[PDB]
């Protein structure tokens, strides 16, 4: 590439020798420097690149030339027929450079030689038959002629000819001219160089991009005169290209930089003749180009916003799908993109307007279904793609509810992957979650049951059951009960690992139920059949914990259940609590092994049956023995110990589980244990004296005894000064 | 001892118009009065007599307008196509410098003075002092032209021309018989592009005839290669073609000068490919000088 | 800075924590957490994780996991504190048997709860807490449950207490003041 170095080397040496003659006022001499060194663009040896930065080493040197020529001309030191005079050299790439130069003058010069010379200039260009000089010199030409060309706005220096009309025409065929020879870049030079032919189209495309900005710059093209003559006029170089980068480079130029009001209306023109492109062509990037401009005139405001003329929607859907009747071989991943588009598009330009949005992901359905595609798996980009796609309409609706709401939402979820399929519902559901949704028709309670049946066939259903009680809270009098009974039934055949975490609050549900009719007392007055029917639909959820191989929970469950029903008083509630009681006392008595549960049940149990002040003494004492009973079967002294002092309060004979408490302490190995315990007798009958009398004051001597007898740690002075406080309280001076 | 008298020719019209040169043999520069035909030709020979005391006897003086060709650069066959003679004085002497009125009415110019390698056709005033042994023969070249205004027609030479399942092109030359400061405007209209072409050029080219029939000496020189083209074309490229004809000094079309030499020109489309071919087709143009004439208008 | 809050049924009673509650606890500023129990769900104890590190947890009436203790106590810088639900007490909400718990213990501080009520109380030289429900989870002995958590500053020998009930829609607070004996 040492061909090039030389190149510039003889540039300048004539560059600076022109300029010396120009400074001589030896104009026809400095030309012949000139004429002496545009004849380096006669070589054909040079890279593109490399022919390129001579060029605009040229470019700005004969500018230097035409800052001469043009002070020259401007102050009317005019030299007469250059237009002719430079037509005398031999070599054809000089003369016309220098023409170009006479040109622009005359042009500004001259305002009534404006439209002639246009018309002659631009014709005399293929006074050449090159595919590399022939881009060059024209967009040299461009840069010469960069704003002389007319307008509306014009001077009124009315010689003038030619018009926005002239402008237009000019660089259409200037566009011509480049866009036919920049595919003559394609089979130019040797046949082993294709990629390198092709990789300098990636180059010099541009420069013929410069034409398309100049096209922008025109205000006096309109959507008129565009859409009549410069569209179909670029269209017409659109569709004569024959090559496929040409035609890529062009188009997304097309778009960006003509404004996004002149693709307003272009929408069923343009896209046919995308329809016209090759089977090549990136017609993805065109169509992103598309949307992402349009869709950023569709959100800028200061303007009307979309014509109401104009529904894009379904001129969309009918266009795009004819961009797939007319490609070839087509990748999944191109139908998806484009349908993500129009899931985007329909849904940020039609907000407020929902079956829109439905008919377009209708016909994505459709789309895959017609498209022979087996179950799709995670391994190919069709699942990134799809995911990308399906992620949409649940991320742009503001309210959640319409999402549920889709009737045809359902259909998309079942062609995906098992993780994918998995790893989507979670996030719909956490969607339903993460956002508070309130109160749940009938119809997404069926939806919600329903995209549980896309998941489960871990603690994300406990917290969707959480707030399965507040989105499915409802203000209803009966049908709240229906709500749990579907939870009862469809979350009952989600399997058994699940239930264990949504009975439990689905029953209190039942019990917010239930005592939501203790505020429909007076309201209701079939509230307390109701809550029999809930009462043993709790037994019946409490059965699926029984089936479920559940043993502590129901416990307290039912001990609430005693305690829901004698606290409400509906009808037969005495015996249901009964009932309860009975249920709870044999599952505690059935299987458990360890102690300290059992001694929870029981403390909690003969808690509330000492509150339970509803079973009448002809049900409270067979209770009252019952809990005795119950104590009696435990293994270790002092627990047993407590339950039967505890005993003793549901007598208010008291004093006689009191005794037994005393004998109960006396048979206990470590003197450390017994002593506090001993202690939790007297206060339990200072308890009962201060609500019989003399047992205490023989006890507390006999502790006195009882205390000192043994060796110490660090608990043995923490009962001492507690056996003296608790002094300080009996003393009541 | 010097010459003993210098013959100096004055026209009493060589100071009108201008000048309007021509090239001569080793390339130097000569001007000589332009004339057309029908002019009359008058001046004053002056004859300087150099020698004092001396004297120049002589048998006549006479002044001779003698339009001649010389061929093959050979002096024996000088050919006088004008002879005009104007007899100045008679047998007598010249003791001093003697002013000899001449006038040759209406000179006739049947052709413009042109002068090729082995063609020189000149005007000239020879003035013939006849002495006893050696007559002094003082030459004063006139230049001619061959005047003629513009050609009723002039048709387009419209032609096919190529090379079979190589190359077919249009070329299509407006006019035919040119006047030497025109210029060629037309176009090459391509219709087959099968070869690695290099270039076009266009050769203005001259045919100088020279001799009488059998005895013919065509001198052939391209004073110009004109450049157009370059590179291989394809199907559908039109070349208008515009070359000025003023930077090459040309000459008149001459048909057969007294069936002595004749001035053809002729176009010659040459096409080089990258491997170093040439394809040449001749077209016949005749040139033809116009008018020195003021430049405005157009009909 | 400590924390006191329970009886929370985050899965069982109501939906979660009250909003305007659950905006007052930014983490950052309190160092350390106490609770009463019945968080119901890991979400409470998972949450109460993101609020602060220094969270101490006893089991309420209703809490499922076994590694979570009965009971703790904790001597912080000056002070005493038990920490218990208060499902273990005789016709819960009797003032004698509380007294006692303190009586067995010796701590100078406990916490307690169980009956969804807010109660606090200084007596026999010793202080109680009863944060209720910070919920508002229902409870069978009292219809109306009101939300309410209670946070508590300890500088030396003084604690400030400070906790926040939901009456109506709206934050209201009582205070009260706490000296070591």
């Amino acid at each position: 590439e040492k061909l090039l170095d030389e190149a510039i080397q003889a540039v300048k040496v004539q560059s600076f020798q022109m300029k010396r003659c120009l400074d001589k006022n030896k104009l026809m001499d400095a030309l012949k420097h000139a004429s002496n060194m545009l004849g380096e663009l006669r070589t054909s040896m040079l890279s593109p690149k490399s022919y390129y930065e001579l060029y605009m080493a040229i470019s700005d040197e004969l500018h230097y030339l035409e800052v001469y020529l043009t002070d020259e001309f401007a102050k009317g030191r005019k030299v007469a027929d250059l237009y002719e005079l430079v037509q005398y050299a031999g070599n054809i790439i000089p003369r016309l450079y220098l023409l170009i130069t006479v040109g622009v003058v005359y042009v500004k010069s001259f305002p009534q030689s404006r439209k002639d010379i246009l018309k002659d200039l631009v014709e005399m260009c293929r006074g050449v038959q090159h595919p590399l000089r022939g881009l060059f010199l024209r967009n040299y030409l461009l840069q010469c002629t960069r704003n002389i060309l007319p307008d509306e706005g014009e001077p009124t220096d009315e010689e003038t000819t030619g018009d926005i009309s002239d402008s237009m025409d000019f660089v259409l065929l200037n566009f011509a001219e480049m866009n036919k020879l920049w595919v003559r870049m394609q089979h130019q030079g040797h046949s082993r160089d294709r990629e390198k032919r092709e990789r300098e189209r990636q180059e010099l495309r541009i420069l013929v991009g410069t034409n398309l900005v100049r096209l922008s710059q025109l205000e006096g093209v309109n959507v008129e005169r565009y859409k009549q003559i410069v569209l179909t006029g670029i269209l017409e170089q659109v569709v004569n290209c024959r090559d496929a980068l040409a035609q890529e480079y062009l188009m997304e130029c097309i778009i960006q930089v003509f404004p996004d009001e002149f693709h307003l209306q272009t929408l069923n023109p343009f896209l046919r003749a995308c329809a016209e492109l090759h089977q090549n062509v990136n017609v993805k990037n065109i169509i992103i180009a598309l949307i992402d401009r349009l869709a950023l005139f569709a959100h800028r405001e200061d303007g009307p916003g979309i014509p109401a003329e104009i529904k894009l929607f379904d001129i969309f859907s009918q266009q795009v799908a004819t961009v797939i009747q007319s490609r070839q071989d087509m990748p999944s991943e191109d139908v998806v993109s484009l349908q993500v588009s129009l899931i985007n598009l329909a849904m940020k330009c039609y907000p407020d307007r929902v079956d829109y949005v439905d008919k377009v992901l209708e016909t994505t359905v459709e789309i895959f279904n017609k498209l022979n595609l087996e179950h799709i798996a995670t391994s190919s980009a069709v699942s990134k793609e799809l995911t990308r796609l399906l992620k949409i309409p649940v991320d742009t609706y503001n309210n959640i509810l319409t999402v549920l709401k889709l009737k045809h939402f359902h259909p998309l979820f079942e062609y995906f992957d098992y993780e994918s399929r998995k790893s989507m519902s979670c996030y719909v559901l956490s969607n339903v979650l993460d956002y508070n949704t309130e109160i749940v028709s009938q119809d997404q309670v069926d939806s919600i049951m329903n995209l549980v049946s896309t998941l489960i066939q871990f603690a994300d259903e406990q917290s969707l059951v959480g707030r399965f009680i507040h989105l499915l809270r409802s203000d209803d009098p009966d049908q709240q009960y229906l709500i749990l009974n579907t939870a009862r039934k469809h979350f009952g055949a989600g399997g058994n690992q699940r239930i264990r975490f949504t009975l439990p609050p689905l029953v209190f549900a039942a019990y917010q139920l239930a005592f939501r009719y203790k505020e429909n007392s007076q309201m209701d007055d079939k509230w307390e059949k109701k809550c029999q029917k809930i009462f043993s639909f709790a037994h019946q959820t409490i059965s699926a914990l029984i089936k479920a191989e559940l043993a502590e929970l129901p416990l307290r469950l039912f001990l609430q259940g005693a305690l829901a029903a004698g606290e409400i008083g509906f009808e037969n509630h005495e015996t249901v609590a009964y009932e309860f009681m009975s249920q709870a006392f044999s599952l505690y008595e059935d299987e458990i092994s360890d102690s300290k549960a059992q001694l929870a049940a029981i403390t909690l149990i003969i808690g509330t049956f000492e509150r339970m002040k509803c079973f009448s003494e002809e049900n409270h004492e067979p209770l009252r023995t019952q809990c005795a009973l119950a104590a009696s079967k435990l293994l270790k002294k002092p627990d047993q110990g407590r339950a039967v002092s505890t005993c003793a309060h549901l007598f208010w004979r008291v004093m006689e589980c009191l005794k037994k408490a005393l004998k109960i302490a006396n048979q206990c190995m470590d003197p450390s244990l017994q002593v506090q315990l001993f202690i939790e007798i007297l206060n339990r009958y200072i308890y009962f004296y201060e609500k019989t009398i003399q047992v205490l004051n023989q006890l507390i001597q006999k502790i006195r005894e009882d205390l000192p007898n043994l060796e110490s740690s660090e608990e043995t002075e923490q009962i001492n000064k507690h056996f003296h406080n608790t002094l300080e309280h009996l003393r009541s001076r | 001892f010097g010459p003993i008298c210098e013959i100096d020719v004055a026209l009493n019209d060589g100071e009108t118009r201008k000048m309007a040169e021509m090239k001569t043999e080793d390339g130097k520069v000569e001007k000589h009065y332009l004339f057309y035909d029908g002019e009359s030709v008058s001046g004053k020979v002056n004859l300087a007599f150099k020698q004092p005391g001396k004297r120049l006897e002589h048998q006549g003086i006479r002044i001779e307008f003698v339009g001649q060709i010389e061929l093959f650069n050979d002096k024996s066959n000088t050919h006088e196509f004008v002879n005009l003679v104007k007899e100045l004085a008679l047998p007598g002497e010249l003791t001093q410098s003697r002013s000899y009125d001449f006038e040759f009415m209406q000179v006739e110019k049947p052709y413009e003075s042109y002068i090729g390698a082995n063609v020189r056709l000149r005007y000239f005033l020879k003035v013939t002092i006849v002495r006893r042994l050696t007559d002094l023969v003082k030459e004063y070249d006139l230049i001619v032209h061959q005047l003629a205004t513009y050609p009723d027609v002039n048709n387009s030479i419209k032609m096919e021309v190529g090379i079979e399942d190589c190359l077919h092109i249009e070329f299509e030359y407006n006019k035919s018989k040119y006047h030497l400061k025109d210029v060629i405007v037309g176009k090459i209209y391509f219709l087959l592009v099968r070869i690695k072409i290099q270039h076009m050029e266009l050769q203005l080219i001259k045919k100088e005839i020279t001799g009488i029939g059998p005895s013919t000496t065509t001198e052939t020189e391209t004073i110009a290669k004109y450049e157009i083209m370059d590179g291989a074309p394809v199907k559908g490229e039109s070349i208008p073609i515009r070359l000025f004809l003023a930077g090459y000094d040309p000459t008149p079309t001459m048909r057969d000068v007294n069936k002595k030499f004749s001035v053809r020109y002729f176009l010659n489309l040459v096409l080089v490919d990258e491997e170093d071919r040439r394809y040449f087709k001749q077209q016949e143009i005749i040139l033809w000088r116009k008018a020195p004439e003021k430049l405005r208008k157009q009909r | 800075l400590v924390l006191v809050l329970g009886d929370l049924h985050i899965p069982h009673r109501c939906n979660s924590l009250p909003a305007k509650f659950k905006k007052l606890l930014v983490p950052g500023k309190i160092q350390h957490i106490l609770c009463t129990g019945n968080l119901c769900t890991k979400e409470s104890y998972d949450y109460l994780k993101t609020l602060a590190g220094d969270v101490h947890i006893v089991r309420g009436d209703f809490d499922e996991n076994l590694n979570y203790p009965e009971q703790k106590v904790v001597t912080v810088g000056q002070f005493k504190i038990g920490l218990i639900h208060g499902h273990q007490v005789i016709p819960w909400g009797d003032m004698a048997s509380l007294a006692l718990l303190q009586r067995q213990f010796d701590v100078d501080i406990l916490i307690s709860g169980h009956t969804h009520k807010f109660e606090a109380f200084e007596h026999e030289n010793k202080f109680y807490i009863n944060p209720g429900s910070a919920t508002g989870a229902y409870n069978a002995l009292e219809t109306n449950i009101i939300p309410s958590f209670v946070l508590m500053d300890i500088q030396a020998s003084t604690v400030v207490t400070y906790v926040y009930q939901l009456i109506g829609d709206d934050v209201k607070v009582e205070r009260i003041e706490y000296k070591k004996s």
